[PDB]
RNA sequence: CAUCGGUUUGGAGCGGCAGGAUAAUGGCGGAGGAAUGUGGCACGGCUUCUGCUGUGUGUUAUAGCCUCUGACGAUACUGCCA
RNA sequence: CGAUGAUUUUUGCCCUGCACAUUUUAGAUGGAUACGAAUAAGACUUUAGUCGCUGGACCAUAGCAGGCUGGCAACGGUGCGCUUAGCGGAAAGGCUUUGUGCGCUUGCCGGCGGAUAGCAAUGUCAACAUGCGCGGGGAUAAAUCCUUUGCAUACGACUUAG
């Protein structure tokens, strides 16, 4: 055999599902140079935008032809159901659990000071005998 | 942002100008800040111009005593507290206070080689020079212009490396364990109501 | 309680300058964890105290305190401008201030 | 100009099985393994399968991408040495005075021994790098055979020995005395 | 940041010359007191009048027809060197024919060192057929199938410190 | 304007400050460096120069004027008694240079080199190294820890030895005391030599061989304040010059408007650390011997 | 501390109105067209067609895109709000 | 800058435990939270999954600046004091560890206390240094002037001897 380690980078392709702004979800529809793409998105405006701007995730929109319009993109993002692809991986979960952690007030932050105490003590005690 | 106690800064891969200017910035504001591993420090431009530009340095002596001349310092820490003392008015009171709170060191002596290295990554050369750019590294000019103890810190630092790395397959065997033992209180009362407040 | 601070960490950065000339009458304040002119407007008005120890004692205390407030942001980064009822002596530079959480608006 | 992507096929024969990670190249072939660090050089590799090799550069400028066809030259070279093995040989060039070569070991090193160039008393001294075999030809009269696997190697080595044969304070044009590199070749005759 | 205008004018009407030929230019400029002084400028150097003599007639922005498609431009430059006059041809990808010419007068600016009064715009034209490309620093763009990686990814950080190792994976 | 004429310079600037000696006894500035291979041997030894002689002696140089006839050399004698070990110094590799980690004594020491320790001996109760010699009680089990520290961090390991000067003619009583580098073997070799070594003699045989090449450290004599003329070798002043002669006429340019390092200037000559080198043993003799 | 008055720096500020190609887009409907030709089909190299793939073909099929347009509905930008 | 010898029969010196009072502080106010290496690559958990896309993390954090008492569940956690063993010389002066004793435990539940500092006023709580009272262990010097020397020297200084 050869065994080649190959590279695992996340590919400026049509179809690639990008988070703008750390909020929003778009799609490559078009590629206009190597720094500049044109996103678009169900929940987004069309527009062309630089690729310092966004960020790739390893998520793909498959068979999404270049240059698809608005309507094309948001029947194949339903199709694809890109939502549901992106709210379940750890990046989204952290996010989510980022925000959850700032909306707490401060009664709140308490009663998790005293949860943290209890877990603590039964992680203790099962880590003792284990 | 937060204020340190001390701030200990690992140097490998670091510019040495733009490290000096965010350490003479820092401890002019009063944060201590100790800077390890200099002889791994980074400067841009390939290794001959930097030992031109050395050399340009050494050409440069008081011609009636070189004696009150500029004392051309070899070392890689010295190199990088001449880079930091160009950045402060050294010759204040001031300036004086703000240089006591600053340390340099070739390797990680005791009790820094058990203590947490941060990075700047404004200062970092792997981050911030075009990825074909050639560089130097401080250690090498300095065995280059006079520095004589570069084979004495390699030794000393592999030693080092070799009693950290047992420091950390202890931890990480300690972290595992308690991995494992944070699993079996999971789906625990508190651990439900910790996992709808985001914990 | 380990902890029983009431205040927010602040630093005592420079006086108000151009190139050559200083002005003692504005502080120049960094607060702890404050990177933007927006997170540093939460604490504009907020009362400055600058706690220090003298020889000499006042009423059995060798304590004394100057005291200010916040006036406005400066720059980009998150600095403030400070007014002290005293101004701030040079020494005190990078010296580590109190910023209270009063008056409060919360 | 900034060309988007530039590729370079490397192809390798049946016996050989090249060993790609973190550009460090291992190449093993019948004739045995040469490996290579590459970390100086930002290059990409993909497996098309085991007889191809696609060596990538992504978004590179005219530099960047004329560093890229050396790698695949380089490897392929590897490749051959691994798989043919490399011969050079040397010719002894002298008009009146013979050249005394011989294959001396001292200190646990071999050297290869040069008397009387050009007359000289001096004794030149050439080591002999840790893979090459040297041989003095039978078949042929004042012949020195260089052979190995590493073509950097064989050919510095041969570089070696024609430089310290080099004439001074003499018009070369007349005194063409020296060792000189006759053939470049390899072990395996295609 | 620019707009492109549509500005008409007009010689003022003469008792010989009642109704004077009405001229339009498409002007590049970032608003229309700029626009109105290209506009005599670019007269004057084809017509005799002046903004003295003449009337501005219209001002509008041209707006783009299809602003989120993708082009190619081939846009028609006059400019001067330190040197001489010289004319030259270049191509653009962008979504808008105004985003193109700022690109270009951003290239002239670093290439050639060409200042905004150096440059003249002959004509800017979308070019529809693939075969209208003559450049390949844009048609290396219009492959099929286009992907290509970002290596080597530095993130811009809001702190000052930080304590894990650095990465450039993406 | 340049000199009219092109001379080279008065003196050595390698040489410099002409000051005098920290200490009469000269120091070893650097020792020979260390090989394994080798046995445990010094690499040093201390004497007194006694005077200078004479001898003759059939040369052995082929393609010279004097191959194998005599010629007539002046020598020079060192009174060298053996040499009493009574310590052991460790030296660590730091990143700062040699740094001296334990230094270990033997349990009797001379009242020579107890003299060594004292300004005013006669007026002292001469309580030096006692309860030093107390820490030998019974077990030493404290010198034995310290011996272990130098053979597992020491890299370099020195004796120290004194001269016995009772021995000479001398009237001076302090011995003088010295670190002596040890080469050859492992650490561990150099501690267990050492130790083996304590409050024992060695002579100078057992360091040099006849026909070695050798480097005398010595501090040079003493000749006090000097002009420049002898202290520099400068050119005498005409004899009709006024205010005298034995000057530098010109010590300086008008700018830099100061006066230059490198002017020759009076001072004070001799009593110099040198290190003079490839000095050849003629003869390694022996009190004992009557010939 | 509260409230006021004068001056002043702001907010991820909120709302109403006007203008423009009575924005241009986009979305929906209809008509036409091409290729960096989707499906399909025909030859191949590796696949027990395991996003197989290359090339050819051709015009919506098991993707789509471009141009024009018909009736609505918005938004950007900019002004004004006593 | 290091190693090492000796350190005032003085009411003087060293080490140490407590206790107090002072001067000083370039500026405590939960925690300086320890692999290495690469970055056209990396981590983890077994070449394949997960991870990053910042520390908005982790640990710690409840009690008159944290009081007085009582009770369960567990046999854990932590502070301090002896104590066991090991490792660390780059500036180690720290990192672990055995047994034991005295506390606390907010993992959970009870009973009692805080007011009046009056609507804020740092509303005083830390470590460095020095001195002083006790208690305990411990040791009991030199250098200079002077005379002398001449390996030295203008005088100081230097090599000697007393
Ligand atoms: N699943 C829908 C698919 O639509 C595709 O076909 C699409 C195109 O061929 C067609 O072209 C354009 C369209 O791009 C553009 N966005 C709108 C325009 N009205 C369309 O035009 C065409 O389709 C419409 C019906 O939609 C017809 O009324 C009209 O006559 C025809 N020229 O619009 C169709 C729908 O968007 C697939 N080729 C077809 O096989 C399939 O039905
Ligand atoms: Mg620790
Ligand atoms: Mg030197
Ligand atoms: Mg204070
Ligand atoms: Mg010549
Ligand atoms: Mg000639
Ligand atoms: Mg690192
Ligand atoms: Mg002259
Ligand atoms: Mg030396
Ligand atoms: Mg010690
Ligand atoms: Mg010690
Ligand atoms: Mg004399
Ligand atoms: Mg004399
Ligand atoms: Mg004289
Ligand atoms: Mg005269
Ligand atoms: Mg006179
Ligand atoms: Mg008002
Ligand atoms: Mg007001
Ligand atoms: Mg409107
Ligand atoms: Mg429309
Ligand atoms: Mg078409
Ligand atoms: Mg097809
Ligand atoms: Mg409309
Ligand atoms: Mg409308
Ligand atoms: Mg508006
Ligand atoms: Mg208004
Ligand atoms: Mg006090
Ligand atoms: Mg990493
Ligand atoms: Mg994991
Ligand atoms: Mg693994
Ligand atoms: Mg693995
Ligand atoms: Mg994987
Ligand atoms: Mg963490
Ligand atoms: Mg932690
Ligand atoms: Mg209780
Ligand atoms: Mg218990
Ligand atoms: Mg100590
Ligand atoms: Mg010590
Ligand atoms: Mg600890
Ligand atoms: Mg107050
Ligand atoms: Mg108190
Ligand atoms: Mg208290
Ligand atoms: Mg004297």
């Amino acid at each position: 055999s050869s065994t080649v380690k190959a590279a695992n980078w996340r590919f400026v392709e049509v179809g690639r599902v990008v988070l703008v702004d750390n909020k929003e979800l778009a799609t490559i529809v078009e590629i206009i140079d190597q720094k500049r793409v044109l996103i678009d998105g169900p929940k987004i405006q069309r527009q062309a935008i630089a690729l310092a701007k966004i960020v790739l995730t390893p998520i793909v929109l498959p068979n999404l032809p270049r240059g698809s319009r608005t309507a094309t993109v948001t029947k194949k993002w339903a199709a694809a159901d890109i939502d549901a692809k992106w709210a379940a991986s750890g990046w989204a979960k952290k996010l989510a659990n980022k925000e959850r952690r700032s909306q707490l007030s401060d009664f709140e932050r308490f009663q998790v000071m005293v949860l943290k105490k209890q877990r603590r003590f039964a992680t203790k005690k099962a880590l003792v005998k284990a | 942002s937060s204020f340190e106690k001390v701030v200990v800064i690992d140097g490998k891969g670091h510019l040495l100008g733009r490290l000096a200017s965010i350490v003479s910035k820092q401890i002019l504001n009063g944060q201590k800040v100790v800077v390890v591993r200099c002889e791994e420090l980074n400067i841009s431009g390939e290794f001959f111009r930097n030992k031109l530009k050395y050399h340009d340095y050494l050409r440069k002596a008081t011609r009636y005593n070189k004696k009150k001349g500029p004392f051309h310092f070899r070392a890689p820490s010295r190199i990088l507290y001449k880079a930091i003392r160009g950045m402060i008015p050294h010759k204040t009171a001031r300036g004086k206070a703000a240089l006591e709170r600053l340390k340099v060191f070739e390797g990680v002596p005791p009790p820094y080689d058990k203590k947490k290295r941060v990075v700047v990554p404004q200062a970092l050369r792997v981050l911030r020079l075009k990825p074909g750019r050639k560089y130097t590294t401080v250690g090498k000019l300095s065995s280059a212009v006079g520095w004589k103890y570069e084979s004495v810190v390699e030794k000393l630092e592999e030693k080092r490396k070799v009693q950290s790395a047992e420091y950390y397959a202890k931890k990480k065997a300690l972290t595992k364990k308690l991995n494992a033992a944070k699993a079996s209180t999971a789906e625990s009362e508190a651990a439900q109501k910790l996992a709808a407040f985001g914990y | 309680a380990e902890s029983h601070r009431l205040y927010v960490k602040g630093k005592h950065i420079s006086y108000q300058r151009s190139k050559s000339v200083t002005n003692p009458n504005v502080s120049l304040i960094q607060i702890e964890g404050v990177a933007s002119p927006k997170d540093a407007k939460f604490y504009l008005g907020k009362r400055i105290a600058y706690v220090y120890r003298a020889p000499k004692e006042i009423r059995g205390s060798k304590i004394r305190v100057i005291w200010g407030k916040v006036t406005r942001t400066h720059g980009n980064n998150g600095l403030v401008r400070a007014n002290f009822k005293k101004n701030l002596p040079p020494k005190t530079f990078g010296a580590s201030v109190r910023i209270m959480l009063y008056p409060s608006n919360i | 100009m900034k060309y988007i992507q530039t590729d370079q096929i490397l192809d390798i024969p049946e016996g050989v099985t090249v060993d790609i990670k973190a550009r460090v190249v291992k190449v093993t072939g019948p004739r045995g393994e040469l490996t290579k660090d590459l970390k100086h050089i930002d290059v990409t590799f993909n497996k098309i399968n085991n007889r191809a090799i696609k060596i990538t550069v992504h978004n590179g400028d005219r530099k960047h991408v004329a560093a890229l066809r050396t790698v695949k030259s380089l490897i392929a070279n590897l490749i051959t040495g691994v798989t043919k093995g490399y011969k050079y040989k040397m010719r002894f060039v002298y008009a009146h005075f013979p050249i005394n070569v011989n294959i001396i070991k001292k200190d646990g090193q071999d050297y290869v021994e040069i008397r009387n160039f050009l007359g000289e008393k001096r004794v030149r001294e050439v080591k002999i790098h840790e893979g090459v075999t040297m041989e003095i030809s039978s078949t042929q009269k004042d012949e020195l055979i260089v052979s190995g696997n590493s073509l950097e190697a064989v050919s510095q080595n041969a570089a070696d020995i024609q430089q310290i044969c080099r004439v001074r304070n003499k018009d070369i044009r007349k005194f063409l005395d020296g060792i000189y590199v006759s053939e470049r070749g390899t072990i395996v005759e295609e | 940041r620019l707009n492109e205008y549509q500005v008409i004018g007009r010689n003022l009407p003469t008792e010989s010359v009642p109704e004077p030929k009405l001229f339009r230019m498409r002007i590049f400029a970032p608003n229309t007191v700029v626009a109105k002084s290209r506009y005599w400028y670019f007269l004057q150097k084809l017509h005799k009048v002046k903004k003295a003599s003449g009337e501005i007639v219209s001002v509008n922005i041209i707006s783009e027809a299809k602003p989120t498609k993708v082009k190619t431009f081939g846009i028609w430059l006059r400019y001067e060197s330190r040197s001489g006059i010289h004319n030259m041809y270049k191509e653009y990808r962008d979504v808008t024919r105004v985003g193109a010419v700022e690109t270009m007068y951003q290239d002239l600016a670093a290439r050639h060192r060409a200042r905004f009064r150096s440059i003249h715009i002959l004509k800017v034209v979308e070019l529809e057929k693939t075969d209208d490309v003559k450049r390949q620093y844009v048609k290396q763009f219009l492959t099929k199938d286009l992907k290509f990686p970002l290596p080597h990814r530095v993130q811009k950080s809001k702190k000052l410190f930080q304590a894990t190792a650095p990465t450039t994976f993406y | 304007s340049h000199r009219k004429y092109e001379a080279p310079r008065h003196g050595s600037l390698g040489f410099l400050p002409r000051k005098r000696a920290a200490k009469q006894r000269g120091r070893v500035k650097s020792f020979p460096k260390d090989v394994k291979s080798k046995p445990v041997a010094l690499t040093a030894f201390l004497g007194y120069k006694a005077g200078m002689t004479t001898i003759v002696r059939d040369l052995d140089r082929p393609g010279s004027k004097m191959h194998k006839r005599e010629v007539v050399e002046a020598a020079t004698v060192v009174d060298t008694p053996p040499m009493v070990v009574v310590g052991v110094v460790g030296y660590v590799e730091t990143p700062r240079g040699l740094r001296s980690l334990t230094t270990v004594w033997a349990e009797h020491l001379s009242e020579e080199v107890r003299r060594r320790f004292y300004k005013n001996w006669y007026k002292s109760k001469k309580k030096a190294f006692t309860k030093y010699s107390g820490k030998y009680a019974t077990d030493a089990k404290q010198v034995e820890t310290e011996l272990a520290r130098i053979k597992k961090y020491a890299s370099v390991v020195r004796v120290l030895a004194h001269t016995q000067i009772k021995k000479t003619p001398l009237s001076q009583k302090k011995a003088h005391l010295a670190e002596i580098q040890i080469n050859g073997g492992s650490v561990s070799d150099k501690v267990d030599w050492a130790k083996e070594h304590f409050e024992k003699e060695v002579s100078v045989d057992s360091v040099f061989e006849q026909d070695e090449m050798i480097d005398v450290i010595a501090v040079t004599k003493g000749h006090g304040f000097e002009g420049v003329t002898h202290r520099w070798g400068t050119k005498k002043l005409p004899r009709k010059t006024h205010r005298g002669l034995r000057k530098v006429a010109c010590i300086g340019a008008w700018h830099p408007a100061n006066v230059n390092w490198t002017v020759a200037r009076a001072g004070q000559n001799g009593y110099h650390h040198r290190t003079s080198i490839n000095h050849k043993v003629y003869r390694v003799g022996k009190g004992t011997d009557e010939a």
